[PDB]
């Protein structure tokens, strides 16, 4: 894809994800979990259904036309009729081929875009409390139970509440003594 | 004291291959077919009025072939001609047969109105044993075979005005005998002549005497011609021999009527699109069944399959 | 400076559109310039834009 | 202590709906129309030279109908035939009328060169009261009705060579009478025949005697035919009766000339594209006025409106 | 859009913006202000005007053609003429529809791209002295008067000058 | 301390300009031509079987013009007619010449089978000085000039059945003399008549007497006509004057055969696509050489150049 | 381009890069160096080659057709034949023009995309040990010899090894 | 091994282009490979490329 998410930094899809197209997988103190995101899935499905309805819109109704099969050789006029029909067929075949190619390319690109947009939205939400690991996963540097992941998955995550603990766990000089956490109370 | 939040997308075990601009075969989660490549094999009788000709062509029913008498005053949306169709009347040929067939098919009706043509001095209602009506001889129901009365064939001069608000289609003919004896015994004069004219058009036919192959017992022929008379115009027939006269006119219509050659049977269903292979659905924008179509039809393409991707790239 | 450069490149493109016979694109660029010209500040651009507008219909 | 820097885009109070690949209607800041759907209703006399037939079809001016004698030796880029045009001469018919009309219109000129055809033993300049030129009888100006001289009709054999550098168009005709009396009175012989021939083409017409419907007081007709003679070839006319002889040739040209049926008036303006509805502008790429066009015209489409987006998505407050 | 800026993390447009297509709104110690960015506006206008010139290029001039309306029934040749003209009309109608659809989709996508690119450039300028708030706004963690906002809006912002103060206010 | 890691892309000294959706001329690193605009000027004799007519048109070789006697029983994939071609036999014309030329070119063969037509009571093998064959007068090798025998011309009535599994093409003619004396001295009767008919078609030609321009010393003409007889059908010839009779039939085939007017010389090479300008390669999808093409050809376009970008933006 | 790398935050190309399309230039204690990245070059070349194969696919073979040049004026039928051929020619010219335009636009956009993707991949590799300078260059806040640059350029770079030094050099 | 793998995959794609009848793509890939060949360093790749260049209609 143009955006490098699908078949990019995300290694592969999740055959277990059956209730959505994009979603989250989490592993915290309470264990592991998976949950679909309905906004991005709805947006992708909406665009695909729009292009599908646009393509299959019934717009051709013809009645009396010209003859296209002949039982006797006639020459000039029959040559012209056959040539007209052949030209029309070739042009419509080219149109159909080009249409399906462009539409499939655009569908792939827009799905890649939706994945990338969800990733960036989550990162901007997490702010300075997490780090991008480069494989579509965020390393969160604070205690985040199932309710915290739920608050992340519905946009209500408040970064300032955890910012101090996140910074304390993040910027540690482990090589020096006392570079870890501040134990003064 | 941390957690991991991973972003991802769904996948399927068996995706579908599609074409793109940059790749000839790429796997996606779902696709749909855009080319209709299969037909049921039957023509649906609704919503379009389908008229089955069985053993008659449109021209034979137009003229009034005996075994086509069931097609009198008939209307249709699509006339279906079968390959088993045969002629069983007077051997005839139609100069520009295709154009007459096309215009009658586009009119979509065989509604025939009889007019009181006055043929003074000739014998009417001639018949032949190649055009049997029941046990005995007959002729085209819409044509009148005029021959000598007593021993003379006068110069027939008949006029018919069009005082209606629609066009009139007249079908007439010219008999080509096989011998000069036949010509003289039927039409007195040694060479006939037929002239059918309007105010801005005219047609003059001179018969041709000679032996043709034996078709249904005869080596004589009939040439069929047509003339359209507009409102306010007048049809004039001037003939001194060999005239196969009209009995009236056909009313001309304009609309969505057409004709199709097919051997598919007619079934009870609803389908807007008909092809010689049968009725096809119009859900897909394209079709690979037949280039000959009628109705709300998918466009014919050379490809037998064109898959439109409806999902993301399938990455198992 | 910057505003002047934007309007001057715009005027160059309007001149090209006029000198190529494309009237819809000339109208497009002229409308955009007629909304971007800081009234009381760039009267020269306004006058040249009116001149290029005359060479159109 | 600090500041906030926000990024954003503009918006408008009234947007415009456009089509896309994904959405059937989406709002953007601005758009432009690509389908020309209106016409002024008048045909501009420039840059194309327009010739209005008023009350004359092209075939009538070609043959030389009396009330059409104003378009003699005329040229045009687009000939406009009206619906009011009428014929006021001898009742005639042209087998393959459309082809003659098309070739004369594509030639774009009615320049007629008169030739001294040698008619030995026949009466020239025959006329009729159905084709009045002035107070008395007349005929087509480019045709000569040859009739009896004395009481015999000779077998006319006339030749005319093409020694020029251009093609020649000859319009001739055959007279179809109504009764044998008229045939024998005008052309002596009982059955006539006309043969117009070149080295690679021949055209023989046999007159047909019979009563047609009454048109302008006559039940007789004229059949009009045409023959093109190339440089180096020769026209040969061999007739034994009912010949409506030519008087000369028409200079065939090749160019951008055409013909159009229209009832719109002709105005003094400039417009490259003309339709039967009038002159339309050529600035848009498509048009929905009429499929009949002439000149630098937009391409005809079925859509009455197609809006091309010229701005970004309009997301208001 | 494919890039998620317009109608994405940017909540809505500014009907007050009248001197540009994209721009900045700032709020600092001296108050509030707004100023358009001319580079991205020029880029978008260039692309749109280019596609306009490509669309409206005069490339069709026809003279003598075929007859397209008929007064009498004739049959085969008239059928062929009507079929040819109908085929031509349908093909050009399809071309026009597909053209306008593709061009509009690309226009929307490229405007979204220009907005996202301006955001990305501002973010790279600010370096470690600011944070992305997720709604198209940067929170700057140091004193930034009107002259500092101007230096940001014309590319001359020097981050190390304020880096120490910004780090002190951030962490 | 520290390091700098810079990302970048390549560039070239001389890029190539291409067209895009938004820019009319933009520089990329490399591009390729998609329109074939040049030809060698020669027609390749392979893979298509090319038959060069030199000084003969297809119709003259069909009829049997003297200097075309080499083209008997010849086959082709593409017949090449030259501009130097001339006729050197009896002056003739073919009503609907284009259709006969086209159907013979599409058939792709001049294979002629002689049939034993029995003309009882007429003088056969007539010749003319405008069609010299050797020291004496001659005629078209595939036609038979029938004239009077003694002092009578009977009503010739001959039938020929098609008992094969292929169609038969019969070429015949009608002689138009220049004077009534010529007509009476050749065919006795004052007016001739030729009628060629099948079971569902018929054609009757009446000769036309008159002076035509002088072609090779003659003012008389011959009109050429064709008739196709299907398997099971029968050809009937009935004529009372001026008949130029057929000597047999041509076998009809269907395939990829055609005809092309060109003055390009033939050469020994391989090229799938032929134009009147010569053979062209088919590597590019489009071509600007000639709209007249034969074979596996690029599609004709009006543009003489279309550059497809094969590299990134060249930014020096 | 849509992604703003080529002719964007990347100032210009490198005419010295002859063994690839995209690559790295590095400056460290040992000096300067340049090396192409082959994965992005391979991806771009594959997309362009697929486009080429799709466009130039031989799919047209016609034999007996209609006459397209005429020596004598005939009228209606010749007009119809000429009109048919002209319509076909115009439609195919439009198709070819639109095809080449769309393909070139897509080519430029996808090359820009490959450059941007390589940049983002390198940035995600570097993690918190470097900073984006805004001109396509990364400022690395630890000592990174030729072996370290190689470890970055072949994907095996381990950020935790240098994280302590890098954080110490970044935040004052 | 990386440069070698890139050039060998290039040769494989050239072979497919030859075995499909597409000559423009074969020329494209051949020119690019002849531009990526490390002059003074490799000769076997050059020989395989020359062999595939000979087999080219
Ligand atoms: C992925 O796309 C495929 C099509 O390629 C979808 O399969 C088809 O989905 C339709 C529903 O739109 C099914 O149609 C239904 O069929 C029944 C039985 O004939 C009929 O009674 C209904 O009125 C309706 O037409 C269809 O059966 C199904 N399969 C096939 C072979 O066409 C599939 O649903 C798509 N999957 C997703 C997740 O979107
Ligand atoms: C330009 O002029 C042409 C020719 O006059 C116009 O086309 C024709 O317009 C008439 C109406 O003035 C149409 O007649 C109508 O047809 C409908 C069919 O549903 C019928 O219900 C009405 O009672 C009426 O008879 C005619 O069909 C139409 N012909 C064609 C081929 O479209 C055209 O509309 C004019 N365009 C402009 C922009 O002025
Ligand atoms: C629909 O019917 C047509 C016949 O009208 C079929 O076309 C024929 O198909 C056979 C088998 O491939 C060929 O041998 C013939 O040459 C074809 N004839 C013509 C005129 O094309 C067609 O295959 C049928 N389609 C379907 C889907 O049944
Ligand atoms: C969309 O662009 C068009 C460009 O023509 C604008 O129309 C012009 O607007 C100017 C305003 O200064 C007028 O002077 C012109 O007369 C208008 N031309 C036409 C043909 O109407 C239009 O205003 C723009 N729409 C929006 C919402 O900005
Ligand atoms: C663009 O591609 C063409 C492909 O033909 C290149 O021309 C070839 O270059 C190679 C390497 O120098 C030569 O071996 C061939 O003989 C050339 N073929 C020709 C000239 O027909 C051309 O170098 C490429 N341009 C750029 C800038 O890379
Ligand atoms: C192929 O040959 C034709 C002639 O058969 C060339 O057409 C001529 O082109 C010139 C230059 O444009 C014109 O002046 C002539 O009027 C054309 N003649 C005809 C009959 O069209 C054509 O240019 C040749 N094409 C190539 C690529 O060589
Ligand atoms: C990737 O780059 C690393 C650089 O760290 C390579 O590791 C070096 O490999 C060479 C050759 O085997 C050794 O001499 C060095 O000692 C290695 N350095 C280190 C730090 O391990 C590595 O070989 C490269 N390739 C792969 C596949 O990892
Ligand atoms: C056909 O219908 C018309 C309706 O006006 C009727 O007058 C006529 O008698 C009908 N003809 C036959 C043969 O039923
Ligand atoms: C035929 O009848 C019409 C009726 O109007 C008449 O005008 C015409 O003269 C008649 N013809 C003959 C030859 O009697
Ligand atoms: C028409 O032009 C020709 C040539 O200029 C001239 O001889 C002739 O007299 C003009 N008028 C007519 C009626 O032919
Ligand atoms: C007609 O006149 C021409 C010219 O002199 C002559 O060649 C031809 O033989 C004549 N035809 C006759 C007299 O039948
Ligand atoms: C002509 O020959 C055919 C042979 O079948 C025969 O039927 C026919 O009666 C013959 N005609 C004459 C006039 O002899």
């Amino acid at each position: 894809g143009l955006f490098g998410a699908i078949a990019g930094f995300i290694e592969n899809g999740w055959e277990g994800m059956i209730d959505g197209w994009y979603g989250f997988r989490h592993q915290n103190s309470e264990g592991t979990g998976q949950a679909a995101d309905l906004k991005s899935t709805q947006a992708a499905i909406d665009q695909i259904n729009g292009k599908l309805n646009r393509v299959i819109e019934k717009t051709n109704e013809k009645f009396h036309q010209i003859e296209k099969e002949f039982s006797e050789v006639e020459g000039r006029i029959q040559d012209l009729e056959k040539y007209v029909e052949d030209t029309k067929i070739d042009l419509w075949s080219y149109n159909a081929e080009l249409l399906v190619a462009l539409e499939n390319q655009h569908t792939i690109d827009l799905t890649d875009s939706e994945m990338n947009k969800l990733f960036e939205k989550t990162g901007r939400q997490l702010r300075e409390n997490a780090e991008d690991m480069g494989n579509g996963c965020f390393k969160i540097y604070h205690k985040c139970d199932n309710a915290c992941i739920e608050s992340i998955r519905n946009g209500t995550y408040d970064h300032d509440v955890y910012r101090d603990e996140a910074l304390n766990n993040r910027f540690q000089i482990k090589g020096v003594s006392g570079g870890g956490g501040l134990n003064d109370i | 004291p941390g957690a991991t939040l991973c972003l991802g997308h769904h996948a399927v075990p068996n995706g579908t291959l599609v074409k793109t601009i940059t790749d000839d075969q790429i796997e996606v989660t779902n696709a749909t077919e855009l080319v209709q490549s299969s037909s049921t094999g039957k023509i649906c009788n609704n919503p379009h009025r389908i008229l089955d000709g069985i053993d008659c062509t449109l021209i034979d029913a137009l003229l009034g072939d005996p075994h086509c008498d069931v097609f009198q005053n008939e209307t249709w949306d699509l006339f279906v001609e079968r390959s088993k169709a045969f002629s069983n009347c007077y051997p005839y040929d139609v100069p520009d047969y295709a154009s007459l067939r096309s215009l009658v098919a586009s009119s979509g009706t065989l509604e025939f109105i009889t007019e009181g043509f006055t043929w003074t001095g000739v014998t009417q209602n001639g018949g032949s044993n190649a055009c049997k009506r029941g046990p005995g001889s007959g002729f085209f129901s819409r044509l009148n075979w005029l021959t000598k009365s007593g021993s003379t064939y006068p110069v027939l001069n008949v006029t018919m005005p069009n005082n209606d608000n629609f066009d009139k289609l007249y079908i007439w003919g010219v008999h080509h005998p096989s011998t000069n004896q036949e010509q003289t015994s039927l039409y007195v004069q040694a060479s006939g002549r037929v002239t059918v004219s309007t105010r801005r058009s005219q047609q003059t036919i001179i018969p041709n005497i000679g032996s043709r192959p034996w078709v249904r017992g005869l080596s004589s022929r009939i040439s069929i011609y047509w003339t359209i008379v507009k409102p306010g115009d007048v049809l004039v027939i001037n003939s001194n021999g060999n005239l196969i006269a009209p009995r009236g006119y056909f009313k001309m219509r304009t609309g969505k009527s057409s004709i199709m050659r097919s051997d598919a049977p007619i079934d009870t269903c609803i389908s807007e699109c008909i092809t010689p292979n049968g009725s096809i659905p119009n859900d897909k924008p394209f079709q690979n069944v037949n280039k000959i179509t009628y109705g709300a039809c998918p466009k014919y393409v050379k490809q037998n399959t064109l898959k439109l991707a409806t999902g993301m790239r399938n990455v198992p | 400076s910057q505003h002047e450069k934007f309007l001057e490149w715009m005027l160059r493109k309007i001149e090209e559109a006029i000198k190529r016979g494309n009237k819809i694109s000339a109208e497009f660029l002229i409308n955009l310039a007629k909304n971007f010209i800081h009234v009381l500040g760039d009267d020269e651009i306004r006058r040249r834009l009116e001149r290029l507008e005359r060479q159109l219909h």
